């Protein structure tokens, strides 16, 4: 039973000489409790408390969409944006979708600048097990929060990590040191898929400088033109290193709240799956087995592929979650 | 591959004095062309040097060990495959 | 401040006749005019396409003068643009107040007139394609010569059919012919065989269901992907890539005809290329007064190692000069067959 | 015992190391099922079907031939329509073996133009199993069938494949870069011996150019002048291919389906187990082992064939016995599970 | 490196330098913003600096003749040297 792939996780764990890492997504936040309630508000919670500060564009989108996101909302708002006399479309007067948009901007950076807790935080378990091993690979942890609270966490160790971005309060892009991947091994790497509210573009190019937080302008979600010959805002750049990751020789990696509702994460998931044959994927879902459908799919179609549940768990393409659960079981196991 | 009409390839150049390495194979007899039984390098014949799209002509002087380079004798002594060529003229455009 | 004709003609005539440095083209097209099967050329230019979807199709022409407030007079690559943005957003039939559907329409109408006027098969074996097929399978090089194209028709791909010309598009199957993009940045090629990319893509194309995979063959009704660029979240990145990477080749040459310059990304591209490669050189090629030629003019005094031929006028070194009209090489014909001589 | 058997079958194949390579018959279609019913029959539904489509040639063949098929009737077809005055046989005024001749080859290709269905196919597994397996020693493919059904697989499963024709729409026959073999390892080899339903000659010379499905006509069974040589190639340089892989140091080879019911591979398969003995064949029989007779005399004859079949095993030249990789599903769960 | 580049030098005898062509070979162009000259022809000049200032010289000898002596008994199918006379330098 459960003993099985417990056992099996302990021991693969212990097997050194293979790169490890995680996938950090919006539930293992959400599920942190501050003061008896959520530390980050989840999708649901988002979108309820940006409901809360014009629906014709949100009534429009529901005519072809579900209950949509923020990510949704705020990208046909830029949509709308590029287009020069977009006004007409809805209503008139096109100068409400900048205040709009600069008003959910202001929502979401006062929404997700909390500082880290104390030491109680799992996060600072999970690092002090990461410097425990001194294993020759390298962690690289890709995750999808807004927030900086695992830098926090990092650097409250004294953990060596690396962001792609280096500098002072207008720190640059260093493009080539993904290029040549000449770092020394004690160092670690971190990449945000979709971006805090730290990264911040430039008027006279598209520079997306790291620093101190400027007021009114944040860079999230990128999805922005990408004709200026890349390095304009790329998550391209994150997803051709999650390639390279996939392409190196095959190790089991795990994730950590992933919902799999990423058609760009699971198309590339699924071609690094296909294209390493001994590529494991470990990812949980601490909700029913039957609400991940992707999932089921993924795991069906992969055979490498390992999805656990709380209900169920689907191993060999055949069926049969806590944050803070995982980081027990590892300092357990680190010990 | 290469062309007819072919014999080697410049090794050498003194101003006005060309020493060529025979790249033929084998067989330094009757290499014919367009139905014409022309010889290989002899003392009385001309040869061609074509630069890109003049053709520069010469007259070979001598063939055997004389026309060796200075140390080539020196490394090996029983190697002679090489022609001396003096050049003559050339025809423009 | 005076140049030879002869000197230049001499310079190209010795580069060709190499066979290890490695050789590009360019067909944009200004290539296809050049020929002619009717008393008009087989394919028009673009200012001849953009005329007759003008006057082919008060509602429509509202679209040509909108665009034309922020930018010159508008194309059909800014037309097909604008179509795609308007279709990106799912209630932008209020800008045209022409209901919401009519813009799909449209896309079809103009998709299969474009589809129906560029299928069209080059008479004759005396074609200038089929002298440079001929040209390449001439001289076995040690490296393959590659081919770029901005056009939307199939005429380099019927040449090299016709003379038996090996190559590869980046597309293996013979079906449904996937998109193979690992064997691509592999590039253990055979070294015979040669590389065609069309950078704007052609009639060929076709896009599948919510897959989204893409894959050439057939033509099919009612579907065509001769967007230039159109938009994603690519093949066109990938082809861009290998452009940028062949510039960066050891004594690479690159060879343009029939390209007015006009373009913006391709520029900024061949001047990366060419401030990246001190080695690189370019052969611009055109067939009018270098006078009508902004951006070219000014890439050649902004870089020291591009070469511009006109026909009453050349920049060379950053030195704008004057000829000892003159410069027949700018016609597509007379390089074909300055081709062909040379082979022979 | 048949353990044994496939155990070392397993051992030998998944091995990596001698090259692979598959022959596929017309029996393969007839092992998969759709609505209940087979994607395409076997050779004698097709026949059948022409007839239920002028039985005077059938019964001027059967006086000295037994119950025919499809290529013996266009072979007779065609060598009719070689002749000027060929009508005497048939009435006059030729245009019966014309009509018939392209009645049926198009009817042929309206019967054979059939999708293949959801990804529970096995031509998906043995796609699959191929880019499982990296070896520098690639897998070539040998068919006699004339659908699209085993590239369009393995299209589906985006893994590249060469078949001897290079281009677009208008690809023509490329000839010397079968035999220089400068290709990618990553690469492998479809041959169709038979012919394809895309092939359709010129009329300027034999160009058997591949690309879209001309309107009507088609290229099957390729049976006609050769004195030309070098153009209308395929058929004797895919022999040639097949003996080229039969001989040099190859210790793997797979059939499936395959009646042995063709002179023209039996002789060449013959003629390369005696030249080459360190090469092995692993022929199958999805029948009783008493219905291949030539099968059985080509494993008394050479101790190099291995031949298998639902009644028994005849291993060694010597016939054998039992104490289920017939079908061919079976044989994909097969290779899955050897894989995986 | 930067255009205008030929070699290294790889010998000294006083005032007959001796230079070897470099491993991009069969170009034998070398195109410096737009006509290209010929590599390492009899009659022509080049250029050595050091430091501030120039040194000139001229060709006089290309091929076998220019290699020194153990180099040809190392390898005898390898002539990619010139022989560079010094004529004059170039101040400040």
């Amino acid at each position: 039973d459960t003993t099985q792939q417990l056992s099996l996780l302990k021991h693969v764990l212990s097997e050194d000489k293979r790169p490890i890492a995680f996938i950090i997504a919006a539930g293992c936040p959400v599920s942190i409790r501050h003061n008896d309630a959520p530390l980050i508000p989840d999708v649901a919670g988002l979108t309820r408390k940006i409901s809360d500060s014009l629906m014709k564009i949100i009534q429009n989108l529901k005519t072809t969409i579900p209950n949509p996101t923020i990510e949704d909302i705020l990208s046909y708002i830029r949509l709308l944006q590029q287009i020069p006399m977009s006004g007409k479309i809805h209503d008139v007067e096109n100068s409400v979708i900048n205040a709009l948009e600069e008003s959910i901007c202001e929502l979401i950076e006062e929404e997700v600048n909390v500082d880290l807790p104390g030491n109680a935080t799992p996060y600072h378990k999970i690092a002090a097990w990461i410097n425990s091993i001194n294993r020759e690979h390298q962690v690289e942890i890709f995750t999808t929060n807004y927030d900086l609270l695992m830098e926090q966490a990092l650097e409250e160790l004294n953990v060596p990590y690396f962001d792609g971005f280096v500098g002072s309060k207008r720190a640059f892009f260093d493009i080539r040191t993904i290029e040549e991947n000449k770092l020394p091994s004690r160092w670690s790497k971190l990449w945000k898929l979709h971006g805090s509210i730290n990264w911040q573009l430039d008027k006279q190019t598209q520079t997306i400088w790291r620093g101190t937080p400027s007021k009114g302008c944040s860079l999230i979600h990128p999805s922005h033109l990408k004709y200026d010959q890349s390095r304009k805002m790329p998550y391209l750049v994150m997803m051709d290193q999650l390639k390279l990751f996939l392409n190196q020789p095959s190790a089991i990696l795990i994730t950590c709240g992933y919902s799999y509702k990423d058609q760009h994460i699971n198309e590339v998931l699924s071609q690094g799956l296909q294209t390493n044959p001994n590529a494991l994927i470990y990812g949980l879902q601490y909700d029913v087995l039957e609400n991940y459908q992707e999932a089921k799919d993924m795991a069906l179609k992969r055979s490498n592929l390992i999805l656990l549940a709380k209900d169920r768990a689907i191993i060999g393409k055949k069926e049969g979650g806590d944050f803070q659960h995982l980081a027990s079981f590892l300092e357990e196991i680190s010990q | 591959t290469e062309a007819s009409t072919y014999i080697g390839t410049v090794q050498d150049v003194n101003g006005a004095n060309i020493r060529v390495v025979l790249d033929i194979n084998t067989i330094s007899s009757l290499k014919f062309v367009d139905g014409q039984g022309y010889r290989i390098g002899q003392i009385g014949s001309f040869v061609r040097i074509p630069i890109g799209y003049i053709n520069l002509f010469g007259i070979v002087s001598q063939v055997g060990a004389g026309a060796v380079p200075d140390k080539l004798l020196e490394v090996e002594p029983y190697g002679h495959r090489w022609i001396s060529v003096q050049l003559v003229g050339e025809e423009g455009i």
